[PDB]
RNA sequence: UUUUUGUUUGCUAAUGUAAAAGAGAAAUUAUAUAUGUACCGGUACAUAAAUAAUCCUAUCAC
RNA sequence: UUGGAUAAGGUGCCUAAAUAUUCGCUCAUGAGAUCCCAUAAAAGGUGUUGGUUCAUAUGAACUAGCCCUGAAAAUGGAUGGCGCUAAAGCGGAUUACCGAUACCAAGCCAUAAAAAGAAGAAAAAAUUUUUUUUUAGAAUCUUUUUAUGAGUAGAAAAUCGUGGGGU
RNA sequence: UAAAUAGUACCUGAAAUCGUUAAGAUGGAACGGAUUAAGAGAGAAAACAAGUAAAGAGGGGAAUAUUCUCUUCUUUAUUAAAAGAAACAUCAGUGAUUAAUUUAAUUUCAAUAAAGCAAUCCCCUGAAAUUGUUUUCACUUUCUCCCCGCACUAAUGUGGGGAAAACUGGCUUUAUUUCUUCAAUUAUUUUUUUUGCUGAGGAAUUUUAAAAUUAUUUGAAUUUUUCUUCUUAUAAUUUAAGUUGUUUCUAUACAGUACUUUCUUAACCCACUCGUCUUGAAAC
């Protein structure tokens, strides 16, 4: 009906990480229908929006977005690394991101 | 992973593989509901797994067994404990992941009327060579002290009868819809019919 | 984490605190190098109270200037503000704490007609 | 630099001087990794150390 | 002198020709050799292949001799083993 | 004007140099030492008649028709207002998914492509840039809400350079209206908004 | 219980989300086979066997 | 510090990365599972899998892989845990991947060393005339360059403060 | 009384410790490091607007108790500009990705359509007669025929024993390689798709010169030309000689729900009690 989406859904997994060590400059993101490195390479360079709600208004709006970008793939199973303007908080692990169709 | 909730028919799955897949899904944030936990399979003979559970039962804090490892005998709880062992349950995020999981024996009222999914990388039929021994979780639980196996079985046969009635009605409705569609396919304009025929509709 | 405001890089904020000053009242937070023997912080164990080191030093092209890209100069009367007559673009002024209200007003007006910015311009008024 | 290249490749009259004039190369880690630095290249198991003969070229290319 | 960006001496054409005064000539020659028309090669492939029949025969002969030598070693070792069986 | 090191022909265009820095010792100077820059080099699948999908504006998901390459890299686009409500809009190419269908590949529409090009050869970026004076007037009203919205609309309408845009919009839309309408399925295609269903995987589907 | 507006002396108007973007999908079972139908577990006939690699659902405003 | 790529080691979950690919072996009514390392032997097996040498597809005798017996301890318990048998075990092989404060490129701080040094207008904005910035020269200093940076005991330098005294 | 929160324990009045109010957290410690997020406090000195015209208050300097000039505030309208950020683009440095590619070497193959050769035979391969050489049979497909079991099979067939040519397979001659093949490895070269991160510096006598490129120009050379090379001169450019441009937003504000910052709370990962003697301390 209304509110076209034209973006691919993704989920914020943890940070770029080893066992017992974190690199919260990158975020691991899982994209909806991608399960392979070759397919994940497709959405490289696309902008990513972490859109989330907030208890009280900040510009007359209850919603704000953390902007980032897909930088490269991660592993073999279509997980990507995203670099955001600011490190997304670990409270957002498991939340939804938009892999936008632009650029 | 991207659904509001995934209902998994645990019949015929291997316990450890099912638990691993469920644990990863819960940590990634997917709510899953595991039904028919009494039909989970474990590789290895029933006697061997019974010995394993006896070793587990012999385990308790000798100063106060109330504090000890709570053993739990319902197969749904056995699956829940396995998933928890595959999980970082002592952190806040791990606890959230653990509490995103619901386990049932049989198929209760909401979940008997929703689509049940299956994990191919955890069916016994795909993961065990036929000439090797396995056990049924409900049977192990009954030998260990659950004594609700037969009740779940009869509830399941009643549910299967209800489901068969539903399936007959659904098949008849599908045939009726197919006939209506095939009649209507000659009433649309030939360009639309041609497009549908070309793309397989 | 580094913060950048234009050309100004502050390689670190949240200044270093003395080890165990959080959980001992007699230990003030002012940094002291832990001399110690099995001292954790001195040995640089992971996840505790890192020590300052010269590597954190800020770029010397922008080392001492304020968020207004100007070096602070503290003045006590109107006669200490003469050098700024030909440094007004790279120095900002700050009136010393123990300066009375008349000298404060005089300093503010002289700085304004020298168009030298004042940091604590609204104090004692 | 082409004179440098010639003298290095063909161990010509001026090799010691060119080689000494040249700062020691600082190579990157190999793109696909090593096999096992512990074991010889000539061991039947995967290994890396020892004389690689012409096989040094692909390793250098991955390390460059 | 102030340190500037170190240009890629391989892909930055101006600095590559600065370093190697012969490189632009060599590269133009290679490109011009590349630009030859496919008709000549298509029409001369058989001419350029049929010259090597004698080399192929000699090659077959040397590999045949090597295989025969290996087989004769096989036979000699088998004969010796049969000798020492009794 | 161009340069073709390694056989490339990058094509140069002039650049103004407005950023100013301070010199090391005495003066100030313009930082940019270059007078020419290599130009956009747009995507290959971008043609004049192609139908594209807008991704970002208030017309996200809307389908439009490419009109002109605007000498700055951005391209003018018209989702012909008479059929779609998408105005003559200058859109960045990389906020736009260009499909594989060209409007001028239809038999009835290919005839008037030359008329289309004649109409379109007078669009320019300055006519798209907001004029300083009308911007001032529009911000004046900020010192109820429906009234100020309507006044802003009216000021934009009275912009002396939006009027020429409205005129060329109107004539190009009148030029393309009948032939587009007579392709019944294609007219609905242009009028319908592109959305991403959960059965379409965009790393596998074609633009 | 339904509609409109809102949650921009210690208080007496008042907001929170671990996860909306089509969060779409109820048969059962076997895995060296199953499922439906019709007769008396058996017989016969159909169906299914990359099965979600599917289907269903979206824009035609006034 | 920002990127990149790796080492050791890993890629079923805990836990980032393979329920990867390819070929064998193993069923354990106390299987097994990363050097140091967290014990196991003599002696056995008509368990199974390959080899060897004698016997007119038979019978033997050997051999060595995995498995089994030999194999008993005190709070309840530990391949790290869950668990795993079309392995997530054992022996290989092929790839991809993940993975350091190490490596690479770049920035900045300091240390060491080095190259060098004891006077003139640049731009911009207004309107030919104005306006705005700057227009440098401290030798333990100024500009630029390269490499380098653990540290107890111990040593030194440069800095930061306190009482009081001259100026 | 200037002041009593200077009231005789009387100047100031710290910390430990306790009270009131408010805000928050709260599943067998608490605190912490690192990174953000949400709240709550503060804040404009960079975090927009210099000037211009008017009227109101003032202050100074020069000009012989009067003219010009400078300036600061209050208000109005009256216009710039700049700065930060974002997006896109360009260039450069450094990576990731996906398509290729010239010329050679290495027993490559494999097809097309007309002939021919051999038949347990052929490219092969095998078993047999102070080095070579020579020889024998034994090696294939059948959706062929015959016999026996004659339905016996895993089988829409089959087991055992024989005959057959020659489809299949192998070899030779000719023409072809876009019907089809042209591989793999290595040496030697040339490109290309989509993309991440970074932008030090600011050159008053080297950001020059050279190099490259473009447009004319002189001659030559040669791989013989729409990127062929070498210089002759001029003019420009940048691929040289470390990031620039455009458009928006902040915003036509004076401090807010924005931005900066402190604090308080969470959350992911990490984190044993310091001092000390000691080889070795979180130490029962």
């Amino acid at each position: 009906l209304q509110a076209v989406r034209l973006y691919e859904k993704g989920v914020i997994l943890g940070y770029k990480r080893s066992q017992r060590n974190q690199d919260p400059n990158f975020t691991l993101i899982s994209i909806k229908n991608v399960n392979t490195k070759k397919h994940a390479q497709f959405y490289v360079g696309k902008r990513v929006a972490y859109v989330y709600r907030t208890t009280k208004h900040h510009d007359g709006v209850k919603i704000k977005c953390i902007w980032g970008k897909v930088c490269r793939t991660h592993g073999n199973s279509g997980v990507i690394r995203a670099k955001f303007k600011t490190h997304i908080p670990p409270k957002a692990f498991g939340d939804r991101v938009r892999i936008l169709m632009y650029p | 992973m991207y659904k509001k909730e995934y209902v998994i028919d645990c019949k015929g799955h291997l316990l450890g593989r099912l638990a691993s897949l469920i644990a990863k899904e819960l940590l990634n944030g997917q709510r899953i509901v595991a039904v028919r936990c009494e039909d989970i399979n474990i590789s290895g003979s029933l006697y061997r797994n019974k010995l394993k559970y006896q070793e587990f039962l012999r385990l308790r804090t000798n100063t106060n067994p109330k504090k000890g490892p709570l053993h739990l005998r319902e197969p749904s709880k056995i699956l829940w404990r396995c998933v928890r062992g595959m999980l970082p349950h002592k952190t806040y995020k791990g606890q959230l992941a653990l509490k995103k999981l619901k386990v049932c024996v049989g198929m209760p009222y909401p979940y008997d009327k929703k689509k049940k999914y299956v994990l191919p990388s955890a069916l016994r039929a795909f993961r065990l060579k036929k000439h090797r021994r396995y056990c049924r979780l409900g049977t192990l639980s009954s030998r260990v002290g659950w004594n609700y196996d037969t009740l779940v079985k009869k509830n399941e046969v009643l549910r299967k009868q209800v489901s068969k009635a539903y399936y007959k009605k659904k098949v008849n409705n599908l045939n009726e819809k197919k006939e209506i569609k095939t009649e209507a396919l000659n009433l649309i304009n030939p360009e639309q019919r041609q497009v549908l025929e070309n793309f397989g509709y | 984490a580094v913060k950048k405001v234009g050309k100004i890089i502050k390689k670190r904020t949240k200044k270093f605190t003395r080890f165990q000053s959080n959980r001992f009242m007699r230990v003030k937070p002012a940094w002291r190098k832990p001399r110690g023997i099995d001292c954790r912080v001195r040995r640089r164990y992971k996840g505790t109270n890192l020590m300052p080191s010269i590597g954190y030093g800020s770029n010397k092209k922008t080392k001492f200037l304020l968020p207004n890209n100007k070096y602070k100069y503290v003045v006590k009367n109107v006669k200490e503000m003469e050098p700024l007559i030909m440094n007004h673009t790279k120095y900002c002024v700050q009136i010393a704490h123990n300066v009375s209200s008349k000298k404060r007003k005089q300093i503010i007006e002289r700085a304004k007609q020298m168009n030298v910015s004042v940091i604590n311009a609204k104090a004692r008024l | 630099i082409e004179d440098m290249v010639y003298q290095l490749y063909t161990c010509g009259p001026v090799f010691k001087k060119v080689n000494n004039f040249l700062w020691a190369f600082k190579l990157k880690p190999p793109r696909k990794g090593f096999k096992a630095k512990r074991h010889a290249f000539n061991e039947p198991r995967p290994g890396d150390w020892g004389n690689r003969e012409a096989h040094i070229n692909e390793l250098i290319n991955r390390m460059i | 002198k102030k340190r500037l960006q170190n240009k890629n001496s391989l892909t930055n054409f101006a600095v590559r020709c600065r370093l190697n005064p012969a490189y632009k000539l060599l590269r133009s020659l290679a490109v011009l050799r590349m630009r030859k028309s496919i008709l000549e090669k298509s029409k001369n492939k058989k001419e350029k292949r049929v010259q090597k029949q004698i080399q192929k025969k000699e090659l077959q002969k040397i590999n045949h001799d090597y295989y025969k030598g290996v087989a004769k070693a096989v036979k000699k070792k088998k004969k010796r083993e049969e000798k020492k069986a009794k | 004007k161009h340069y073709n090191v390694k056989g490339k022909k990058k094509v140069l265009v002039p650049v103004n140099a407005k950023k100013t820095i301070n010199k090391k010792y005495f003066g100030r100077k313009v930082a940019s030492k270059k007078k020419y820059v290599v130009q956009r080099k747009l995507r290959k699948s971008i043609e004049v008649g192609k139908v594209a999908i807008i991704l970002t504006g208030k017309h996200m998901g809307k389908r439009c028709i490419i009109t002109k390459i605007l000498n700055s890299g951005l391209l003018a686009v018209v989702g012909p207002y008479e059929i779609n409500g998408v105005p003559l809009k200058r859109v960045d190419s990389r906020y736009l998914v260009v499909t594989s269908t060209n409007i001028f590949n239809f038999e009835n529409i290919a005839k008037l492509k030359d008329d289309f090009l004649n109409y379109a050869q007078d669009i320019d970026d300055d006519s798209f840039i907001k004029t300083l004076e009308i911007k001032k007037k529009q911000k004046k009203l900020l010192k109820f809400m429906n009234n100020v919205i309507d006044k802003i609309k009216e000021i934009r309408k009275e912009d002396p350079k939006v009027q020429k845009l409205e005129g060329i919009q109107k004539d190009i839309g009148s030029l393309l209206k009948p032939e587009i309408l007579k392709n019944k399925v294609f007219a609905h295609y242009l009028k319908s908004k592109f959305t991403l269903r959960n059965d379409m995987v965009l790393h596998k589907m074609k633009f």
